[PDB]
């Protein structure tokens, strides 16, 4: 339980994949070429989690880059720290997949699937004792969406035993407005619910708002967005990077936070939320809670917590913390449920995130992710009642049947969050 | 002298077993290199302190022990520790892959892989014994492998050592210092699996041992480190009567005989007195009766119930240090005149006695200060139900739902152990409430 | 069959192969296996210049298919506002309700188009139409959460 293999697809999984290397490379003490300048010894205590150790002192992430588009390849070497990752991982393919969930699942990215796996046994041969996968993407895509849910299951035939981690990022149309969206996602979201042990939601829908409305930023960007998920990233694997009082693995993780193996999407909380450019303990404790603050676009008040995950980063008391967090439990006590003891787990970290002081990353399993999931539904829906633009996924040999079955797949979904969150103890 | 082979199952046992393996070798005068200058013969002997230490010809004096953990980090810390020269390195035993907080995982995938090499160790130690008695078992609850490992553990040493008598000290879950969700389910499976292994079980409440730190000991929040070091204080009063001369539980038959009246409930309750903070340098010297009296104080208990609420069918009253023997009857002679204590009908109501006059023995750098006299209470009592019944309680709340049984199930276990355990657990409280 | 041929031209959006055929007498107004004309495959892959020229040649701007959809249905669900404000223009009935209840406003609520639900409710949209689960474009809005759309709707 040591070494994680990470991939990235698509402009989407390879866009918040790089900056994903650059916060943690900053964090640990990496530079762009791949040499150590820290001050500390917990920085390269578990740095062997994420990278691989070559001759002259020299990190290379364990990163495979994956897309049908080849102008993503580029924009990606340009880049802060294009330079650190081994060309070798470097799988692009000639023509995109253009939003279309079926040329990334059954034509195009199915040819480039094993040029991909190739890339995957030499990472995976060379780890001492391999934890698991992570993959970024998107879902309303065709190459992160299509494709990446190709890979997932080629590598869980082969690894079976290792745990998938995704970091899957949902569509909303107040940053992207084409309307086939809610098809790939819907699609995913029938093979993230398979071949996926954890899934972290990250809401484009979520990131806007956080932007528009929390931080005033009037037009926000992907960079506006993309900056709230690295630093969701980066708290999400802190306990996978720095020693801390629990020797947390994704397997850990995965046996203390899904109590139900079809439910296991994350909704991801960060606090404080700050914007490029511009804090006590129970501040940070409430401030996780918040609505404002999670990066699913869901109120965690209308469902209830089945596990929750924090993570505290930064010089407080272990003590505060412990009385900080055992009272919003009581306050907000009809939010969790009854049914599984002790079901919240905290971990403090005492190097904080670059540019913050102190930090609370948030990890819930909360039945109200199903606010996510009925939006999807919806918009699925509404275009799949009308055969809209189907001829564009049946002309690449997917059967009409396939988008029942993720919308059946999808609304059960549903309906298990919704049992859960009624059932009590008695 | 019959020799005792101490077995460390998971991070919890690994821990523990360092605290007092350290308290051995300051209560018997070893060095971290294993040299007893006091040890008259060299390369070997029959003194009482040679059940639990070996000899070598170079008057090397090694711990009867196995350390076994399905991942390396925290035995790694015993390999380069103080005492990293007084174990075998053979005895240090790591995997690379452990069990995931997971039942299943320590008994039947993970723990399957080093299962023969453990007992290969365990045997290479038990033919260096010319009289061996039986094992104590180190171990948590709530771990995957000090739980799934160490019930099957236990199941190959009643194969192999049919005669040999199985003593457990296990570490009952508490939240404040919990790692897993799914601990309960683990203690289940564990308690079920192992109770027909075990003829004796210390346990061991962290929640218990967590609230004398902050009450007693004035520590704010308190760690591994204090709870262990306070852990094996009681470890080594219990052990002390087989590494010592003495009169009272001088072998592993008798520890049955006084406190086992009968097989499954084989659960008895340790209390210790006093606990000093060592900040309190110049406190007052406590009588034999303050510190007697203090046994039947609920918050000195080291499982959290009400002795109270519950009958007596045994009771060992073990002092160290300056203690009369006539002041302890008149001590106990007092407390047979409290209505808190009841027997039952069909236990001879008396109180066993075994004094050892050295004091104990303090760790540098612990959170105790010296005493005169300290006493240990081993009683065997059916208030101690109370905590089977608080674990139950949350298994059946988590079980009745099904949570995380997926985990136990995609490990090659069938989903009836839960079940079976379970019926298990509720014959056991029956088991107590037939008795009082 | 010219009226084939004008259905596949409207979809692929070929301006000239539309021209050609209703000077040849090709049935504007020709429907598919589905009830679809010409002008529904043009507002639905945001052909303007098609739905233009159809319109000036006795299309009708109200047909439906067997589901009941009408042109501004399909141009509000996939987001063409200038189609849309070419439809309304011409005399579509923004309040026409398909075999699902659901009106042009309800479709573009759903999907996020907030700049067509404003054309919309400038043309007599009307809120509290209902689909056939009573959900009218207000209570999709709350039931989703969207805040940027609960706005415009009480404007
Ligand atoms: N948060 C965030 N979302 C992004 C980013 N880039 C793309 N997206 C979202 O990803 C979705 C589309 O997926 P893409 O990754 O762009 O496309 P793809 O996966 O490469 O597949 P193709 O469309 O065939 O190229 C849209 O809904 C975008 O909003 C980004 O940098 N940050
Ligand atoms: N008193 C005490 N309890 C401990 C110690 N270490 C862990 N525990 C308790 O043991 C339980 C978890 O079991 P562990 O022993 O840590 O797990 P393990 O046996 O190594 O098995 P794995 O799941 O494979 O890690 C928790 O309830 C902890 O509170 C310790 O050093 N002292
Ligand atoms: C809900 O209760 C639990 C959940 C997980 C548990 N241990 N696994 C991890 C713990 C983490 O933070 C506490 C963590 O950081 C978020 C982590 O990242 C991989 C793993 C233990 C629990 O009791
Ligand atoms: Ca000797
Ligand atoms: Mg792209
Ligand atoms: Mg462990």
């Amino acid at each position: 339980m040591r070494e994680i293999v990470h991939i990235q697809a698509g402009q989407c999984g390879n866009q918040i994949g790089a900056k994903f290397w650059e916060v943690i490379s900053d964090e640990h003490g990496i530079d762009p070429t791949g040499s150590y300048h820290g001050d500390s010894d917990l920085q390269l205590e578990r740095i062997n989690v994420y990278y691989n150790e070559a001759t002259g002192n020299k990190y290379v992430p364990r990163a495979i880059l994956v897309d049908l588009e080849p102008g993503t390849m580029d924009s990606v070497r340009s880049g802060p720290f294009g330079q650190i990752f081994r060309p070798d991982n470097f799988v692009f393919g000639q023509s995109g997949a253009g939003n279309n969930w079926a040329k990334g699942h059954y034509t195009e990215g199915a040819e480039l699937v094993d040029s991909v796996l190739d890339v995957v046994r030499k990472e995976s041969e060379s780890c001492d004792c391999l934890q698991g996968f992570q993959l970024t993407h998107s879902l309303g895509g065709g190459t992160g969406s299509g494709m990446g849910t190709l890979l997932i299951s080629k590598i869980r035939e082969e690894y079976p035993d290792r745990i998938m981690n995704t970091f899957s990022v949902m569509p909303s149309p107040k940053v992207s407005d084409t309307v086939v969206e809610p098809y790939n996602a819907t699609l995913s979201v029938h093979q993230l619910v398979e071949n996926t042990d954890e899934t972290y939601c990250i809401d484009n829908e979520a990131l806007y708002d956080i932007c528009f409305r929390t931080l005033k930023l009037t037009t926000p960007t992907y960079g506006d967005l993309n900056h709230l998920v690295s630093a969701t990233m980066s708290g999400v694997t802190t306990c996978l990077r720095f020693p801390g009082q629990l020797n947390a693995d994704l397997r850990k993780l995965a046996v203390n936070m899904v109590p139900f193996p079809r439910l296991h999407f994350f909704m991801p909380g960060f606090a404080p939320l700050t914007s490029r450019g511009s804090l006590t303990v129970p501040e940070l404790t409430q401030q996780m809670f918040d609505s404002k603050n999670m990066m699913a676009a869901c109120d965690p008040r209308h469902g209830r917590y089945l596990t929750v995950a924090a993570i505290f980063r930064g010089r407080m008391s272990m003590k505060e913390v412990d009385e900080q967090m055992l009272n919003v439990q009581n306050k907000n006590s009809s939010y969790f449920v009854e049914w599984i003891p002790n079901n919240v787990k905290t971990a403090v970290c005492d190097i904080p995130p670059r540019g913050l002081k102190m930090s609370a990353t948030f990890i819930g399993n909360s039945t109200a992710i199903q606010e996510l999931f009925k939006r999807i539904s919806e918009q699925f829906t509404a275009m799949f009642r009308r055969k809209a633009f189907l001829h564009w996924y049946t002309g690449e040999g997917m059967d009409e049947m396939e988008f029942t079955e993720a919308e059946s797949n999808m609304n059960d979904l549903v309906s298990e969050y919704q049992q859960y969150q009624d059932a009590t103890a008695d | 002298m019959r020799e005792c082979i101490s077995i460390h199952v998971g991070q919890a046992g690994v821990q523990i077993g360092n605290a007092c393996w350290e308290l051995y070798c300051l209560e018997h005068g070893i060095q971290p290199d294993g040299q007893m200058p006091s040890d008259k013969t060299i390369g070997g002997g029959d003194d009482s302190f040679n059940t639990f230490f070996s000899e070598t010809g170079a008057g090397k004096h090694v711990p009867r022990a196995v350390f076994v953990d399905l991942e390396p980090t925290v035995i790694d810390e015993v390999r380069t520790g103080t005492y990293r020269q007084l174990f075998h390195p053979e005895q240090l035993i790591t995997g690379k892959e452990d069990a995931a907080n997971n039942y299943a995982r320590g008994h039947y995938t993970i723990g399957k892989e080093i299962i023969d090499l453990v007992l290969d160790r365990i045997r290479k130690l038990a033919d260096q014994c010319t009289g061996l008695q039986g094992f104590l078992v180190f171990h948590s609850f709530g771990g995957g492998t000090g739980s799934g490992f160490t019930s099957l553990l236990m199941e190959r040493l009643s194969v192999d050592y049919g005669k040999k008598s199985k003593l457990e000290f296990s570490i009952y879950p508490a939240p404040q210092v919990s790692t897993a969700v799914v601990e309960p389910y683990n203690s289940i499976l564990t308690t079920h699996t192992t109770l027909e292994h075990s003829d004796c079980a210390f346990m061991v409440d962290n929640e218990a041992i967590y609230d004398i730190c902050r009450r007693n000991l004035d520590i704010e929040r308190p760690t591994y480190t204090n709870l262990n070091r306070l852990i094996s204080q009681i470890v080594s009063s219990i052990t002390a009567s087989l590494r010592f001369d003495g009169a009272l539980n001088v072998d592993l038959t008798e520890f049955q005989t006084n406190l086992v009246p009968y097989p499954r409930i084989h659960f008895p309750l340790a209390t210790y007195a006093p606990v000093i903070s060592a900040e309190k340098a110049y406190h007052e010297q406590l009588s034999v009766a303050e510190i007697t009296n203090a046994c039947f104080e609920p918050a000195n208990q080291m499982v959290k119930c009400d002795p109270r609420h519950g009958k007596y069918m045994a009771c060992c009253l073990l002092y160290r240090g300056d203690v009369v023997p006539k002041d302890v009857n008149a001590a106990i002679a007092t407390i047979k005149t409290k209505r808190s204590i009841q027997f039952v009908d069909w236990c001879p109501t008396g109180f066993k006695v075994g004094i050892n006059y050295q004091p104990p023995t303090v760790v540098p750098g612990g959170d105790l200060a010296k005493v005169q006299r300290a006493v240990c209470m081993l009683s065997n009592t059916t208030a101690i139900a109370e905590a089977w019944a608080r674990l139950d309680h949350k298994f059946d709340l988590m079980y009745a739902k099904r949570a995380f049984v997926h985990w136990y199930v995609g490990e090659g276990m069938e989903e009836g152990e839960f079940s079976e355990a379970r019926e298990d657990m509720a014959a056991l409280e029956k088991d107590y409430e037939e008795v009082g | 069959d010219l009226g084939k041929k004008l259905l596949e031209a409207a979809r692929a959006g070929q301006d000239d192969e539309v021209r050609i055929l209703m000077a040849n007498g090709a049935d504007v107004n020709a429907t598919d296996a589905s009830g679809l004309t010409p002008l529904h495959l043009a507002a639905t892959y945001g052909h303007l210049e098609i739905v233009e020229v159809l319109l000036k040649h006795g299309a009708d701007v109200n047909a439906i298919d067997i589901m009941g959809s009408t042109p501004l249905h399909l141009a509000a669900l996939i987001g063409h506002l200038e189609i849309v404000e070419v439809l309304l223009k011409h005399g579509a009935d923004v309040n026409a309700v398909d075999t699902w209840g659901d009106t042009p406003l309800h479709l573009a609520a759903i999907m996020g188009h907030l700049e067509i639900v404003e054309v919309l409710l400038k043309h007599g949209a009307d809120v509290n139409a209902q689909d056939k689960f009573g959900k009218t474009a207000f209570d999709i809005s709350i039931d989703n959460g969207n805040e940027d759309l609960a706005e415009i709707l009480q404007k």
